[PDB]
């Protein structure tokens, strides 16, 4: 259905008025209400996450070697040699 | 080389694009991994990664969390990532209210202010913004008077 | 007189009269008795299923009323509580099936009764979120949970969810976790002790830079919680008789609400560019600096030192879907609300809604 | 290629800083370029284009029923029934 | 009925999302059309239709278009539209650098001052941020450092 | 002394001594001569192909230097310079593939002697920008139009592109659009003689309902516009004697820059709630409001009441995409700077880039 409509006698608008913002309403609400839709700041925040084989971070330093080692021959050392890259986006 | 973390739970700081990093508080049972989160930031911090679409995140993400944490880490990444951005949900349409100086006084009692049959709830119209305590606090509130308004 | 109205609807408290702590009322309609009187039975239209939205239509329809809850999201409710998670039918967000994470909510505070309690009553198992990392090989988290508590600032009334549980203690905390800024990088228990490395860092000169920068906001801090508590000699705070307690806070919405948290670090506090840069930086108020001073300041994790965070097993999404069980018939997916229109004298409301 | 280096005496960066925040730089710029860099706050901004048969908001109201009845019959007179929503998004 | 427009050039303020509408300011020549600027709107006002993704958003523009203009404009329009997001451009991640109070007098300054043998310019380098002027102004500058630098 | 630094950096006013008027120095390096002696011939790396670079790119390249401009955009150079238009070989961004619309920069000021030269010079027609809308039955824009023309704060000297035209008069400005707010609607004309009625449905009350926002502003700024000008009986103003025109931006510097423009309308020039609301509507301040006073103060479309506005015929694109047909050799497309690694004492520059 292209639209549905909805009745009762008692609302209760639970959506962040920057989504209620683009609602169509009428009567219009009262002066203050509609300011504080139209103004009220929406913080924008993101995550990003990653997934592991392994808590390595739980990991020690043996931890490191010994798990690392386990997955081929000499890998513990191979990255040893390789190090640290000096660019930070810092 | 980056000292071995050796850490369980928390997070850490940083200034590079990631910010803040937490680590799992309890691992999942019976499974031998986990994910961190690698990045998670507000604001202008937030804004930047923004910029990019879900899927090219997953690269710096990870980059950033080795100059933490050593570049080793990699091996143990499985490749597999999630990335939530509240601005661009067109349900949330941003991650919470958080006003701007002086706006507070400036509306905040009219927020809670029902309008005719129409009332109005959720995290924003508390003051325990960006917590779910709001929410819940102003859900109850909302019903205790819809519930006893003269129909 | 907006003040002190502000004051109330920021510590909860009813009209002059009586004052009453709504906390309480809360608490009670929400985890004891529900809706106390069911009053005229009517029809009601509740838009968003996301956390506040499933708490009122519950509360509400266990009362007796025709309540329909209507969704924008096709597949999701819980709003701002979302949980990645393997969907019975389709590829899971990680190549482990079983792993999971959040996408927003995460971590809920001792001080937040509403909230945990109504995890409970639900029958949700909570664990121990752990905000700063700590030592494996402490603490017992095997006993029973301890159940929520709540004191009101009304003559030593209080609440909770239940009988104690002396055996459950959290995990002591080690801060081996990082703090890497400018390119330097050491643990947070170093940095603790002394916070002169990477406070140098972010050029910390003098007295500054022999702070860490969560005292250094402390100590901005205290003139404020001066409106409306007492410091106490044994290093405490028991905020002001009722009267002040709440005209102090008004105080503060007089004084401070015109000032953005980092006007307020430079300006009042008199911190330094570099202190507040660093203070943003170790503890995200450099992205807020603009933003409006008391939603850094009432966040101030301070409050109860001793508090704890908790998650709920199997993720956020449990709350929201554990209500969601109940409302199976009121609420409806995959319609946005576009119009709204409302009869207002000086049936009710009409909503229109779009599929998703 | 996966990569591709460049190299000269001197370098002029052009992008904007939200751009710079995520590339990986050293040695480290001055503590004050990089506050800089964390700090300056990019405003959002979003234009949204409609096309249009004609250029109505040309029109004259003799215009609108003229052109509006060309397009089909009675046209004009449909849209003066139908009249304009009361319900706005303000 | 809203009024015929009958407005050459420049453009309408509004409360609605929408906010600021522009008019072409000459006809493409050989045309009988003309393509309006329904939406343009900076920091929160842009942050709305942030939320919404490219393609949507066409629906409310043409909407909150004609609260204005007249539901009568619907027949002209040839549902063809664009739409330009520049937080969610990978490219500019912004529309242009504004200062938040202070920040200018924090290290502006810095912001010029060249790196070792890096110089900086563009729009943001300048004090006439979301300005072309700024940029070429900027530009140039930095070419006549280049350029006398002692290689 | 950082203000006076900053005063500098606005005007664009060399060191001490001589207190150079840059616009003359680059208009004279853009637009007459280029790079005078061209130096060392170097390499030069330059990262995006916006106008920025394009035009350092520009310079550099033709007074001898081996200029390589990296664009991490695979199809398109101006940055936020974009325009939709019809590109041989694809579907054209509008039904009518003659149509097209800026998706960033639209306008150019007459007060932007740089940009409006740099468009001339390089051969591009530019028609006139109409900010108001205008009658079009008024004025001559066929005449051949006005050249650049610049003053500096420097004893009388100036700069043009060429001969006047006398004969170009910009079009009268009617103001039959409109200003639609608290469902009230009227056309700019009216607003403009009696604001009294839209601004009452902003809830303006007493005084300030009987003036527009504009003059609202204009009335705000003027105690700022003190510190560095002076009011002119005939109701203009010339700035103060150099000396004093310096140390008087550097003061605005000191006492403005810690304000948001909200909090200067407010606090400063104490306006209320409403009036801020209205203002913030009619004239876009609202979303910036929180943001530095400055980026609004300076953009003050003032100075040149009597200015005007100016577009590219064929789109903003023209350009940038005219700059570049020259460098066609040192521009490189889908390369993505990603790290930077120079060398500084206390190859001098590589940067490695990702294909896009
Ligand atoms: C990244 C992030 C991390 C967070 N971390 C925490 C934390 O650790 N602890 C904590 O307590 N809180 C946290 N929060 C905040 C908390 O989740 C929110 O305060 C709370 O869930 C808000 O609930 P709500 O019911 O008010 O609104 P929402 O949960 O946003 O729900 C509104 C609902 O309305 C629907 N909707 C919107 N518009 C329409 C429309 N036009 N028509 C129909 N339906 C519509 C939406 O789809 C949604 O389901 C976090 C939030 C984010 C974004
Ligand atoms: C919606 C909008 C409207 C505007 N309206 C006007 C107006 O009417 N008048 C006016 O004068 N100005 C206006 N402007 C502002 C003006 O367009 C800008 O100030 C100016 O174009 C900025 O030029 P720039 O060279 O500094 O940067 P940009 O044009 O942003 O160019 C930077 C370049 O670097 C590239 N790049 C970025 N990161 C990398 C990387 N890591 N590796 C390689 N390449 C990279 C980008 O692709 C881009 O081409 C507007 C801007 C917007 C967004």
């Amino acid at each position: 259905a292209a639209t549905q409509t909805w009745t009762g006698d008692l609302a209760i608008v639970t959506i962040p008025f920057s989504s209620l913002r683009f609602v169509k309403v009428t009567p219009p609400f009262s002066y203050k209400k509609r300011r504080a839709v139209i103004e009220t700041h929406y913080d924008q925040a993101t995550k990003v996450l990653l997934e592991f084989s392994r808590r390595w971070w739980e990991f020690t330093e043996a931890d490191w070697k010994r798990e690392l080692d386990a997955i081929a021959p000499g890998l513990y050392d191979y990255y040893q040699q390789w190090g640290e890259d000096d660019a930070e986006a810092a | 080389v980056r000292p071995a973390t050796n850490a369980y739970g928390g997070g850490s700081t940083t200034d590079n694009p990631n910010r803040f990093m937490y680590y799992p508080s309890h691992p999942v049972p019976g499974t031998q991994g986990g994910v961190v989160l690698a990045a998670y930031s507000w604001s202008d911090d937030a804004a930047r990664w923004d910029s990019f679409d879900d899927a090219e995140r997953y690269g710096y993400a990870l980059e950033n969390l080795q100059s933490v944490h050593g570049r080793r880490i990699e091996v143990f990444y499985t490749g597999a990532g999630q990335t939530q951005s509240w601005l661009r949900d067109p349900y949330a349409c941003g991650e919470a209210a958080v006003y701007t100086p002086h706006q507070m006084t400036a509306f905040h009692l009219d927020v809670v202010r029902p309008e005719g049959p129409v009332y109005f709830a959720g995290e924003h119209v508390s003051l325990k913004h960006a917590w779910i305590e709001g929410a819940v606090e102003t859900a109850v509130r909302a019903a205790i008077a819809v519930n006893e308004a003269p129909v | 007189m907006t003040y002190e109205q502000l004051a109330r609807e920021l510590l909860l408290v009813g009209p002059a009269p009586t004052n009453e702590d709504l906390k309480l009322r809360y608490l009670d309609v929400l985890i004891d008795n529900g809706l106390n009187p069911p009053g005229p039975p009517k029809r009601i239209l509740i838009v968003g299923a996301g956390i506040a939205g499933l708490v009122a239509g519950d509360l509400l329809t266990r009362a007796g009323h025709d309540v329909t809850i209507l969704e924008a999201n096709a597949n999701r409710v819980g709003g701002r509580i979302k949980t990645f998670h393997a969907k019975k039918g389709e590829p899971s967000p990680f190549a482990d099936p079983a792993q999971y994470a959040e996408a927003g909510a995460m971590r809920l505070p001792s001080f937040h009764p509403l909230t945990l309690a109504l995890i409970d009553k639900l029958g949700l198992k909570r664990r121990l979120f752990f905000n700063v990392d700590i030592d494996p090989q402490t603490g017992n988290q095997d006993a029973p949970v301890p159940p929520v508590f709540y004191k009101s600032f009304k003559d030593g009334k209080t609440w909770t969810n239940g009988a104690p549980s002396p055996e459950f203690k959290e995990p002591d905390k080690r801060n081996h976790t990082w703090i890497r800024t400018n390119r330097e990088q050491v643990r947070r228990a170093q940095y603790a002790t002394d916070p002169s490395s990477i406070n140098e860092g972010f050029h910390l000169t003098g007295c500054e830079t022999r702070l860490t920068v969560s005292d250094m906001v402390n100590q901005a801090l205290e003139p404020v919680r001066d409106y409306y508590s007492v410091k106490q000699d044994d290093g405490t705070r028991v905020n002001k008789p009722f009267k002040e307690w709440l005209a102090g806070w008004a105080d503060v919405v007089r004084d401070f609400d015109g000032y953005s948290m980092g006007r307020f670090l430079r300006e009042y506090a008199e911190f330094s560019d570099e202190a507040v840069e660093a203070i943003g930086t170790i503890e995200n108020m450099t992205s807020r600096l603009h933003l409006a001073f008391f939603h850094s300041f009432l966040g101030r994790s301070d409050i109860d030192p001793r508090a704890t965070y908790w998650e709920i097993e199997g993720g956020s999404r449990m709350l929201p879907e554990t209500l969601a069980k109940d409302l199976r018939d009121q609420i409806v997916m995959g319609q946005r609300m576009v119009r709204l229109e409302y009869y207002d004298p000086g049936p009710a409301v009409a909503i229109q809604t779009v599929p998703e």
